[PDB]
């Protein structure tokens, strides 16, 4: 029963039983049914100049005019409806209401905003996103199937040749579904083709033995073949090829796919429409100088601590360009200052991307001689805005809160801006007065400010060998700086030339800007770690990004993502080339385009970039298309989910779990679920559609914080092929960047180990996290805990004998050696990252042998740092259970050549990441900022720095990695099979 | 002072890495500096650190032919020779860009002096171990109930940001009303009928009724929120208060982690049982 008190624009009211599942036209249709039994009914005009208006459960006051949308799910305030005049056209409107429920706060807010940088980035970002627009409607009608179903390839055309053995003398056997006409009917056809062989002449091929016109399609989800590619390089078939499985593909219609696929406009908004000689800033000679006026109120006691000042200083990315200043000590009562302060650093040698770190931090004298400091709230200033204009005047910085876990008296790597509330510690700033606008002098002055062989090159590329963070000293810096003309022959020395120079000066950071402007084109890779906070100059993430952008293909574009929308937050100004890169990026693939809409929706609960990432959603929406309805329909079920969880996990702690499963199925036949929870593209996945609910396996398990298990029925015409239901684990409650990351590594190391060859693969499965502490799990078919695997068995014997009658005949020994690989992989990547402790449930196996992990926390060895103790920890160990299956049970494993190949094997995997370890070490570089207590600056990386022992030498570090797993293994790990010298 | 020893050597350090480098060295004065061996290995190399300009450096010391140096030439045939040489003698004519002494060397002979039975000082450990991770509980679960606390001062900030625009979205109505009601009322007045009179009081009386609830309404959201932001505030002054004390029995754990540790025994497969 919903009361409904409706106001009418002539002054009278109705008190009206409104239906649930009633919708606005019997609303309408019932009010002016009445209307007329009322006074003054004439003044009334038709049902079309009238359109109803209220305010809405996110505060604000947003038009209505979804006329057909139901009553359920309107998000309103207080029952109320007011009927105005319409004051606007209505697709911009719907599209804007739409785009504010995808993002989660409207676009009104985003609208009314006072900030110069904000409106300048929503009116110039719109010109890229217009350019993408219609540069994916170039080759129509092709394009359109081109963003929505983009190639899922990989980068190098070239196959690696370990892999090409296993083919039947490098061919494939494929097999091509067709419908023959009245549909239904199971007629197959199968080819047997080449490696290198191209679509057009696969189906040239179909059609001539049958008996720009048909187009291939992976059977059970939406993957197609469209551009012209060998047919080995799609991921489908590269994953059929490795598990030796038969790629059943199915053969359809190029018009009914165009048919079926959507029309795409894009409308420009409302908002879209809407001399001087002046001095350098080089020629001003004075000392930078700051004036703390007053700290309108701090949280602190006064009877728990004595006096307080503010410690601040000039920074440039983590360097600081000069010591920092402080002022006197002033009783905490009054925090009043007035103290000009000066610098060791002039103006004209401030760099581009110089900050104003500062704190206000509290001092304790105490009975003890050396005094603590403890800081209150922390505050980065940007010297310069986006106009190149050094800042001056009164201004007013909000500060916000220490983040927990960090006890540095600044924070210089944090966002840049003052705290959007108002209920906070406001410090009060002062800057000189030019008497005239001072702004960064153009590229001519900087060009055209400069200009004012031995064979020992061994050294150069000994240093360029050595990861980012290795140790580097002043005669390093001083050679690197001497020897930089000669650099250009060895481009990998450029963040090393980069971190040589020192930011405080004038002329060599000219000479550098020259240097970088000519500098040679480097690997995706290398320029990747040009992104991270410790390169925060302009002109170094541009040289950065252009790399990017000619290099850079869409599969490692999707492989490093995460990172890449990570490193959107150390950018100090909204508008820059990184984010219109990765914008032009997102709009011509959908594929991508999701995840980048999902990564930055997860990363909006943090008010620090709530704002960078909103206006991001906002352009995005508007120009990404017809894929907003999905997105809807996901966001939709997510909160639905969201709701569902946060219903019971806090209000259903004391109840036995037979009430919850009531009081879940009880709300599982409420129609408004199934209604929202149908025909979705999966968020892990979008190529899978997910079809029907059911109930009979959709419950929670016994865990610590009862996460919710979901299946749903794959809708496709031929999906009995591949798999046949799709389950997914809500997990609320727990944070899921960690594992993310965790997973991420994972494949990148099964990337690396098959590229050598070797076949140490992993099971890299699917996360995503969808805001705080809630996210998306793909879970594995046929695949159970070692822990209910020997609970079902009962000793040691249990999973060996699983693994005998699992699978026996010819097929055991290919179930031995796949968990043997499996195996080592995993010991490897846990003994490197640093994984917490595995237990029996923590390890999954599946049916044909694999094994894998599934429970991750820490990986920087967090946990375990509560005692202060320099030691390298093995999590896997290896118990004897699979040591049995190692060594196939043998009493004594010296005549078996198992063992001494699972330890080459071992070692092979060790020397192939520590010779890629510099991925790796960008990779934890570049994700220091997200927030997590496991990774929060450098000495976390030094820890993956001396596990792989990149200080040490090729040789020690085998016999420290030995050292490791057999003391871990109480022993048992010894010598060399194979003594090469 | 005499050549005393470079095991004993104050500025010299053990098996010391950067963080720990970067700890001591924190916040601390110009010039201060430490030696301690290099992190390559090689036997007798040993790197110099300082803390000028800033950020700490890092200075490499040479020993080829068996003999000591910044550079080609070495002049010294010990690593104290050139300490006390730089120490007594500014870097000024040796690098133009770098001008500093060495003069506060990091001494780890402070922190053995001030540390001052073997079974006391463990129980005296064991419960400085209680009583930290009673007050690191405690700030946990603090400064989980202050994000809650922020989390709802949020809620009630957009709950009054609604109230206040329904109320500015009815005297907006009642305004226009009255405005393109004034001029009607004559004709109603003269013809006289008491029923549509009556309707229109009833109906103003209502919707004034209404705007007095909702009014009431914002008014104790309000309250709630105000007396609600004075708890949170309360509670950040709670965190500042037990941040420092928290973090000064870290060090000292730390510290008697470290004499405990160089003193050789081991306490970690012992005090796990208890």
């Amino acid at each position: 029963r919903i009361l409904v008190e409706c106001l009418l624009p002539n002054g009278m009211i109705v008190t009206l039983e409104c239906l649930r599942e009633a919708t606005l036209i019997t609303i309408k249709h019932e009010l002016f049914k009445e209307a007329r039994k009322y006074p003054l009914h004439q003044l009334l005009q038709d049902e079309s100049s009238y359109i109803f208006v209220s305010v809405t459960q996110e505060a604000e006051r947003e038009e209505f005019f979804d006329e057909t949308r139901r009553l359920c799910d309107l998000r309103l305030f207080q029952p109320f409806l007011k009927v105005i005049e319409p004051v606007g056209n209505r697709e911009e409107k719907i599209l804007n209401r739409e785009i504010g429920f995808a993002i989660g706060m409207p676009v009104c807010e985003f609208d009314m905003v006072k900030d110069p940088e904000v409106q300048d980035f929503r009116r110039n970002i719109l010109n890229v996103c217009k350019e993408a627009v219609d540069l994916r409607d170039l080759n129509s009608p092709h394009s359109r199937a081109m963003y929505v179903y983009p190639p899922n390839v990989e980068s190098s055309p070239e196959l690696p040749k370990h892999i090409y053995n296993k083919l039947d003398k490098g061919q494939i056997i494929v097999v091509i579904w067709v419908i023959v006409s009245p549909n239904n009917d199971k007629q197959k056809y199968t080819l047997k083709i080449n490696h290198d062989c191209v679509p057009e002449q696969v189906i040239a091929e179909a059609i001539r033995k049958k008996t720009g016109k048909y187009i291939l399609k992976v059977c059970g989800c939406d993957e197609y073949f469209l551009e012209k590619y060998p047919l080995s390089q799609y991921k489908y078939i590269r994953s059929c090829i490795m598990l030796g499985r038969m790629p059943n593909l199915m053969l359809m219609a190029k018009e009914s796919l165009y048919s079926q696929l959507p029309m795409d406009c894009f409308t420009m908004p409302s908002y879209s429409r809407r001399e001087t000689s002046t001095k350098s800033l080089w020629v001003i000679n004075s000392a930078l100088r700051i004036k703390i006026l007053c700290a309108t109120y701090v949280n602190v006691n006064i009877r728990d601590i004595d006096k307080i000042y503010v410690r601040t200083g000039i920074y440039h990315g983590g360097e600081p360009l000069c010591d920092n200043v402080n002022t006197q000590r002033v009783p905490c009562s009054n925090p009043r200052w007035n103290e000009w302060l000066n610098y060791d650093i002039y103006i004209p040698d401030l760099p581009r991307a110089a900050r104003l770190c500062l704190s206000i931090c509290s001092v304790k004298g105490r009975k003890g001689a050396k005094e603590e400091h403890c800081p209150l709230a922390w505050g980065n200033i940007n010297l310069f805005d986006y106009t190149d204009t050094l800042v001056s005047g009164k201004m007013a910085l909000n500060l916000w809160p220490v983040p927990h876990g960090l006890e540095d008296l600044l924070n210089p790597i944090g966002v840049t801006g003052s705290n959007p509330n108002k209920e906070t510690p406001c410090l009060e700033l002062e800057f000189d007065w030019f008497s005239s606008v001072v702004k960064f002098p153009d590229m001519s002055v900087i060009e055209e400010h400069a200009n004012w062989r031995e064979n020992d090159k061994e050294q150069l590329k000994a240093i360029s060998t050595r990861d980012p963070l290795s140790e580097i000293t002043e005669q390093e810096k001083d050679f690197l700086w001497s020897h930089r003309h000669y650099c250009v022959t060895i481009p990998e020395i450029l963040p090393k030339l980069l971190l040589s120079v020192k930011w405080n000066s004038r002329d060599e950071v000219a000479q550098m800007y020259c240097l970088v402007k000519d500098w040679p084109p480097i690997k995706p890779e290398q320029a990747m770690e040009l992104l991270d906070c410790n390169y925060p100059d302009p002109m170094v993430r541009g040289f950065a990004v252009r790399c990017l952008e000619k290099y850079l293909t869409d599969d490692k574009l999707s492989q490093y993502l995460i990172q890449l929308v990570q490193v959107l937050k150390y950018e100090q100004y909204l508008d820059n080339l990184l984010v219109r890169f990765l914008l032009k990026k997102a709009l011509t693939n959908q594929r991508i385009g999701h995840f980048f809409f999902w990564h930055l929706k997860s990363e909006m609960h943090n008010k620090t970039v709530s704002q960078r990432f909103g206006l991001l959603l906002e352009s995005y929406c508007r120009a990404c298309g017809m894929y907003l309805k999905h997105l809807n329909r996901q966001v939709e079920a997510m909160e639905k989910l969201i709701n569902l969880t946060d219903i019971l996990k806090q209000e259903k702690k004391d109840e036995t779990q037979k009430v919850q499963m009531k009081f879940l199925v009880e709300q599982m036949r409420r129609p408004d679920f199934m209604d929202a929870l149908q025909g979705f593209l999966s968020p892990l996945n979008p190529a899978h559609q997910l079809g029907n609910l059911r109930l009979e396996e959709c419950r929670i398990m016994s865990s610590a914080k009862r996460p919710l298990w979901l299946n749903w029925e794959n809708p496709d015409i031929m999906s009995e092929l591949l798999f046949q239901n799709n389950e997914i684990i809500f997990k609320n409650g727990d944070d899921l960047r960690q594992d993310m990351l965790t997973l991420q590594i994972i494949r990148i190391m099964e990337n690396i180990w098959q590229n050598q060859g070797l076949d140490l693969r992993m099971l890299p499965y699917g996360c995503l996290s969808i805001g705080d502490c809630v996210g998306l799990i793909e879970v594995v078919r046929n695949s159970h805990t070692i822990m209910q695997i020997q609970c079902k068995g009962g000793n040691s014997h249990t999973l060996h004998q699983w693994l005998k009658d699992k699978n026996k005949g010819e097929i055991y020994d290919a179930a031995i050696d796949l968990f043997t690989r499996s195996c080592a992989g995993y010991c490897v990547a846990t003994f490197i990252l640093g994984i917490g402790d595995r237990h029996n449930s923590n390890i999954m196996v599946k049916d044909d042998g694999q094994l894998f992990h599934i429970d991750f926390g820490h990986f920087l060895d967090h946990k375990k740092k509560k005692f202060g103790y320099k030691r390298e920890r093995v999590p896997f160990v290896l118990t004897q259970d699979f040591l049995i299956v190692i060594s196939k049970g043998a009493q004594e494993c010296t005549k078996t050549r198992e063992f001494e190949r699972f330890q080459e094997m071992c070692y092979k995997a060790y020397l192939a990441i520590r010779q890629h370890a510099n991925l790796f070490i960008n990779l934890f570089s570049m994700m220091l900022g997200s927030g997590m207590p496991e990774l929060q600056s450098f000495d976390d990386i030094a820890y993956i720095r001396k596990t792989l022992a990149l200080d040490k030498t090729e040789q020690e570090a085998l016999e420290y990695f030995m050292k490791q797993m057999n003391d871990a293994h109480h022993g048992g790990w010894t010598t060399k099979m194979d003594w090469i010298f | 002072n005499n050549n005393m020893s470079l095991q004993d050597a104050e500025w010299y350090w053990g098996d010391i890495s950067r963080e720990e480098v970067n700890e001591k060295l924190r916040d601390t004065a110009d010039g201060t500096f430490l030696v301690r061996d290099a992190s390559t290995k090689m036997h007798g190399d040993y790197t110099l650190t300082l803390r000028k300009g800033g950020n700490n450096k890092l200075i490499k010391i040479f020993h080829r032919d068996g003999k000591y140096g910044f550079s080609d030439p070495l002049t010294f045939s010990s690593v104290v020779e050139l300490i006390n040489h730089y120490r007594n003698e500014s870097l000024a004519q040796y690098n133009p860009k770098l001008d500093v002494k060495l003069l506060y060397p990091v001494s780890k002979y402070q922190q053995d002096q001030v540390v001052k039975n073997i079974e006391a000082v463990g129980k005296k450990l064991h419960e400085y171990n209680t009583q930290f991770q009673e007050k690191s509980r405690e700030y946990d679960r603090l400064y989980e109930e202050y994000t809650r606390t922020s989390q709802e001062i949020q809620m009630k900030r957009t709950a009054i940001e609604a109230f206040n625009e329904t109320i500015k979205i009815f005297e907006e109505q009642c305004q226009t009303q009255e405005r393109y009601s004034k001029e009607y009322i004559e004709k109603f007045k003269r013809e006289g009928n008491e029923k549509e009179i009556q309707r229109i009081m009833h109906n103003y009386d209502k919707l004034k009724s209404r705007i007095s609830e909702i009014i009431d309404s914002r008014r104790r959201l309000e309250e709630d929120l105000k007396k609600q932001a004075a708890e949170y505030r309360e509670i950040d002054k709670r965190m500042n208060s037990i941040k420092p004390d928290l973090i000064q029995l870290r060090k000292t754990r730390d510290q008697y982690l470290m004499w405990l540790t160089q003193k050789g025994v081991r306490q970690k497969k012992l005090n796990e049982w208890l």
